[PDB]
């Protein structure tokens, strides 16, 4: 999973 | 006020701050994240091949055209050809968003985009350059191959997608989401994960279609030592289709890759490296992912290494279907002070664990001992950089070894810009206060949204001896007061179940989490604000899920039904869920702006967050639990697509307020990352300007012993591939 900002 | 399809001239770019990180490196900690840096930009080059069938080539002619004339050289060239200094930084934007995309699509919104200037004047450009002079035959070849598709928005064009309203290559261009499901119904029958395939479907002379399931990897058809994955590679029947498991995709990219994982053996600092290392060559060079994931397993128990790093086919966003994994790999380096936080937030995770509202029976039955670092990132490949990661993805892994948790400390840095005019759709005192605190409130969401967020819940599995991983006798459905009646078989997964939505929705319930543990008194401490502070942080924290919400209307697709990029569908839901709960808690506002444009206004009444908002998100996120960890995929569509569906019912009209999302939108900015250089002994750190130019230098510098190759080699494989699309 990637936090995406 | 910017154009879909086109990254604006003035598009914000921004250059990773790695110096410090660099600098605590020793000498074999440097060879260590050199060789994986190489690794990880090789394997990076994969992504063009997974983006559009036009990709390799656009890249491999930029790389061409830069290697000869650099910016400054090319910009005298390009001008002397009649092009203005407005179109020539034009074409060094769309090349600077090539390179930082690894496509010409958008990582996030998955979106087209087109150089901004005249297709004539940059043939003109292209034909006349040195690398033209140099190699003509390569040159002419390659614009007139891409030339059309680098500035083609015919609809069926603009947008990522299975069937023939959007592209992908993922799969071959007349594949739909039937095919996809048959083709995940296969895989999942012979428990082989998609991670690292990509599926084909050509027909024969009696227009009979035949699937082919190509796994990425060095070696291809030819005998290897391996024997779980070579006895696949094989034909199938499979409810009366026809499907063929091959490997060899990427070949001659995944064995640069395993040249620079190998080298970077030799400065692993221990045996877990070591390990985890020879498990990720085993698996790019036979295609298994089994190996993946006991690199994987090893990777988990390599606890706070210096240098930290993962590699592979990992996240499954881009795939239309859901399943299949991009290419990504990253090389960060710990940062102990910015690590603190998260640290302590493991202090008191198994305690705050319990707050959530699902019963204990939802959650894992062994706490394991979190793993949270804060890094700064030297090397992120791929499409794009992320702020934080929680991986690996594997469930199975995540509930018997555990998994890691990083926040990227010099990625949230960039990503902390944020000017007042730029602070759209907030009334003015609401603008104070999120200047102050949008920066403290990420570590509060990212904190909660990854270790309690993704870190929490159990998948309720049924082995193939149908032996429960619950008590089925004891455990009670809280929505519906019942035992459970649906779980996970054995070989799926997440996303094979959820496919389409699984992304989206599992990250909602992440960032649920964090919002609805905002409010907590004491987690308002581990990160320390303990007062007004600490509630100034949630009136914020709530205001901007609400206002990002609104924002994310941008990456829907009316004409489509469809949402393009799955935290800001996430973001929407939460604020739809918001709305449901009525009481005037959140209002949004058609209004008209100083510019006497179309503009709009999001309210939030702070006195209503507790009272309405805190239990409307309680029984969501418990929803959303319940559903995930009993696999029951038409309740979770059903939930989840009611609230992302896009409507202009009054009184919100959030297809007109679109429009006006679309008007006052903002570009995305450019992220550049530096090059490490192995110059005799020492290795040495290269920055770039913080410019497009100084993006395209940086990959202009990237691939210094084999550009020239990385260019024929992605050429080829597009070549190869080029009947199916
Ligand atoms: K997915
Ligand atoms: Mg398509
Ligand atoms: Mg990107
Ligand atoms: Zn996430």
């Amino acid at each position: 999973y990637g936090g995406f900002m | 006020a910017d154009t879909q399809y086109i990254l604006p001239n003035d598009i914000g770019v921004s250059s990773l701050d790695s110096r410090e990180a660099f600098r605590l490196l020793s000498p074999t900690e440097r060879l260590y994240a050199y060789h994986l840096s190489r690794a990880a930009w090789y394997g990076g080059l994969a992504v063009l091949l997974q983006t559009s069938p036009e990709a390799p080539y656009i890249y491999a002619l930029l790389s061409r055209l830069f290697r000869a004339q650099d910016p400054d050289q090319l910009r005298q060239h390009a001008l002397a050809e009649g092009l203005t200094e407005e179109e020539y930084q034009a074409f060094l934007v769309y090349a600077a968003g090539v390179y930082s995309n690894m496509g010409n699509y958008k990582s996030f919104g998955d979106t087209k985009f087109v150089p901004n200037l005249p297709k004539e004047k940059l043939e003109r450009v292209i034909l006349g350059s040195e690398a033209a002079q140099q190699h003509p035959e390569e040159v002419r070849g390659l614009w007139q191959t891409c030339g059309e598709l680098m500035f083609s928005l015919e609809p069926r064009l603009r947008h990522l997608g299975l069937g023939k309203e959007g592209i992908t290559t993922y799969f071959s261009g007349n594949c739909t989401m039937e095919d996809a499901k048959l083709a995940q119904d296969f895989l999942d029958s012979q428990n082989l994960s998609a991670y690292n395939t990509r599926l084909f479907k050509e027909v024969d002379g009696c227009g009979k279609p035949y699937y082919e399931v190509r796994l990425a990897s060095v070696l291809g058809s030819e005998p290897s030592l391996d024997s779980e994955v070579t006895s696949k590679l094989k034909s199938y029947e499979f409810r009366g289709s026809p499907f063929q498991v091959t490997r060899g995709d990427y070949a001659p990219i995944l064995q640069k890759v395993v040249e620079q994982l190998e080298k970077a053996k030799a400065y692993a600092a221990n045996s877990h490296q070591g390990q985890m290392l020879a498990q990720y060559i085993e698996s790019f060079t036979q295609g298994s992912i089994e190996a993946h994931k006991r690199g994987s397993r090893f990777w988990i128990q390599d606890k706070g290494p210096i240098v930290e790093s993962y590699i592979g086919f990992i996240e499954s966003y881009r795939d239309p279907f859901g399943s299949r994994g991009e290419f990504e790999g990253f090389v960060a380096v710990v940062n102990k002070a910015m690590s603190a936080k998260f640290e302590r937030l493991v202090a008191s995770a198994e305690q705050l664990l319990k707050e959530l509202p699902w019963p204990p029976t939802f959650e894992k039955d062994k706490f394991l001992t979190p793993d949270f670092t804060s890094l700064d990132v030297l090397t992120f490949a791929g499409s794009g950089i992320p702020a934080g990661i929680n991986i690996p993805n594997y469930d199975d892994l995540r509930q018997t070894e555990g998994f890691k948790n990083v926040s990227l400390g010099n990625v949230l840095a960039v990503a902390y810009a944020t000017q007042r005019e730029k602070l759209t759709f907030l009334e003015e005192d609401d603008k104070d206060l999120y200047i102050l605190w949008k920066g403290p409130s990420f570590d509060v969401q990212v904190g909660l949204h990854a270790l309690l967020g993704h870190g929490s819940g159990k998948l309720f599995v049924q082995d193939e001896k149908g032996a429960f991983n619950f008590d089925q006798e004891t455990v009670i459905n809280p929505e519906t007061g019942e035992q459970i009646q649906s779980w996970y078989r054995c070989g799926e997964t997440w996303d094979s179940k959820f496919s389409t939505i699984a992304s989206s929705y599992e990250e909602c319930r992440a960032e649920s989490v964090g919002l609805y543990l905002s409010l907590h008194p004491q987690v308002l401490e581990i990160f320390g604000f303990e007062g007004a502070d600490a509630e100034d942080v949630i009136y914020v924290n709530w205001l901007n899920m609400v206002r990002a919400g609104l924002l994310a209307l941008e990456f829907y697709t009316p004409e489509a039904f469809n949402w393009r990029q799955a935290h800001m569908q996430a973001r929407f839901v939460i604020l739809r869920v918001l709305l449901e709960a009525g009481e005037g808690l959140v209002t949004i506002t058609p209004t008209t702006g100083s510019d006497g444009r179309p503009d709009a206004r999001v309210r939030l009444d702070r006195s209503k967050i507790r009272s309405v908002g805190k239990p409307a998100l309680e029984r969501f996120l418990r929803r959303l639990q319940v559903l995930k960890s009993t696999g029951d995929v038409a309740g979770g569509r059903a939930l989840y697509e009611g609230y992302a569906t896009v409507t202009d019912a009054p009184p919100e009209s959030f297809l007109t307020l679109r429009d006006t999302v679309l008007l006052r939108k903002e570009s995305r900015k450019l992220i550049v990352q530096p090059n490490t250089r192995l110059e005799g002994s020492d290795v040495q750190l290269l920055e770039y300007e913080a410019s497009a130019a100084g993006l395209i230098r940086s990959f202009s510098e990237r691939f210094p012993e084999d550009g020239p190759e990385l260019e024929e080699i992605l050429t080829q494989l597009a070549t190869a591939d080029a009947r199916f699309w």
